[PDB]
């Protein structure tokens, strides 16, 4: 039984788990659930059982945790504007990394960057700005 | 002669849509239909408050009912009486439509052709049927029938041609190209396309995140009239 109020960090774990995994969505997700919040419990009191200890470590949850997480790799295979095309960025580049080593003219980006936003633009101003962020952004990146 | 209320699906986005490709996978419906009218009720401002206020009383005591009543008496023809003369008008007298009313038309019909057809050089998407000027026609011919006369007037049609065109107002109003690919699946996936029908696409785009049953037909009907 853990009452150790190092289960605190367990919250930060489930919470550092998700982030990372929300974007992008063509990751492993999975959501991630919170049964699997859920599901760290019972990792954590089966490695408990285990090694014979009581009230566990944070250590054995960080042991439960990695464990987690190649289990999810295995499957893998205001800013809103700045985020959509860092969004973008990791996007690209996580493709091409895994499919391709990603490089090449990097006008293209913003070429089929613009292609695939079109579909979201409800009026001009939209367009200029994601054309101007975009911009903006592989200008502060060189 | 058919009067029908279509419901439309999906709400404001099939607006969004082309304006045809709503009912089933085929727009001869709405070809064969004179005067289709997808509207509005914009409640200027009095009408959702008349209902609101309708809702709040409704009980005690029976004063709107009543006011429907003097609607009724004032409310123009009794619409007993409409009835009446409706059957009367419909028996006694059948209208014929004059010459230069006539070219008018012709002129009007014409315009449309040509305009519109410039419109779709484009391949803007929706329509224009000779059968259409005929309805034109019909509605001339009614309304000639209400003023009861024997020959019809310039004026009498000119009404018409706009109010026909209130109805071509009405004719006009997961990426679609990314699922409009399929493409890769027609090629280097199946040149049989066996094995594969809709059930394929199911299996290929199930567990891909992305679709959706109009989206997988409409990418799929796109394609078909694309001609890819």
């Amino acid at each position: 039984i853990l009452t150790k109020e190092a289960r605190s960090y367990l919250v930060e774990k489930y919470k550092e788990l998700r982030k990372d995994d929300a974007q992008g969505f063509s990751r492993s997700s999975y959501r991630i659930t919170v049964r699997q919040l859920e599901s760290m419990i019972r990792l954590s009191e089966a490695i408990a059982r285990a090694n014979c200890v009581d009230e566990i470590t944070p250590s054995f949850i960080a042991e439960a945790y990695d464990l987690l997480r190649q289990s999810i790799i295995r499957v893998d295979v205001t800013y809103d504007k700045y985020v959509s095309m860092m969004n973008m960025i990791v996007r690209k580049i996580a493709e091409v990394d895994r499919e391709g080593a990603e490089e090449l003219t990097a006008v293209d980006i913003v070429d089929w960057y613009l292609l695939q936003k079109e579909n979201d633009l409800g009026s001009l101003a939209e367009y200029w700005e994601e054309r101007r962020l975009a911009f903006k952004v592989i200008k502060r990146l060189v | 002669s058919v009067l029908a209320a279509a419901n439309p699906i999906y709400g404001r986005y099939d607006d969004l849509k082309s304006p045809g490709d709503n009912i089933d996978f085929q727009t001869t419906i709405l070809s064969r239909f004179d005067m289709i009218f997808i509207v509005k009720d914009d409640h200027n401002e009095e009408r959702d408050i008349s209902i609101a206020n309708h809702v709040i009383n409704i009980h005690t005591g029976n004063a709107n009912a009543m006011q429907n009543q003097q609607e009724e008496n004032g409310s123009e023809i009794s619409i007993e009486k409409m009835k009446r003369y409706i059957t009367y008008c419909r028996l006694k007298c059948a209208p014929r439509l004059s010459p230069q009313a006539a070219e008018k038309l012709s002129s009007n019909f014409v315009t449309i052709r040509k305009q519109l057809l410039i419109n779709e050089l484009e391949s803007t998407e929706r329509p224009i049927t000779i059968r259409q000027l005929e309805a034109i026609i019909r509605i001339t011919e009614s309304l000639a029938k209400l003023e009861l006369s024997p020959i019809a007037q310039e004026r009498h049609v000119d009404e018409a041609i706009r109010l026909f065109q209130a109805s071509t107002m009405d004719a006009a109003s997961t990426s679609l190209s990314e699922i409009r690919r399929f493409e890769q699946e027609l090629k280097r996936r199946l040149p049989i396309g066996w094995s594969t029908s809709y059930q394929t696409l199911r299996r290929e785009f199930v567990d891909t995140h992305r679709f959706s049953q109009l989206a997988l037909d409409k990418a799929l009907y796109a394609l078909e009239k694309h001609e890819t």
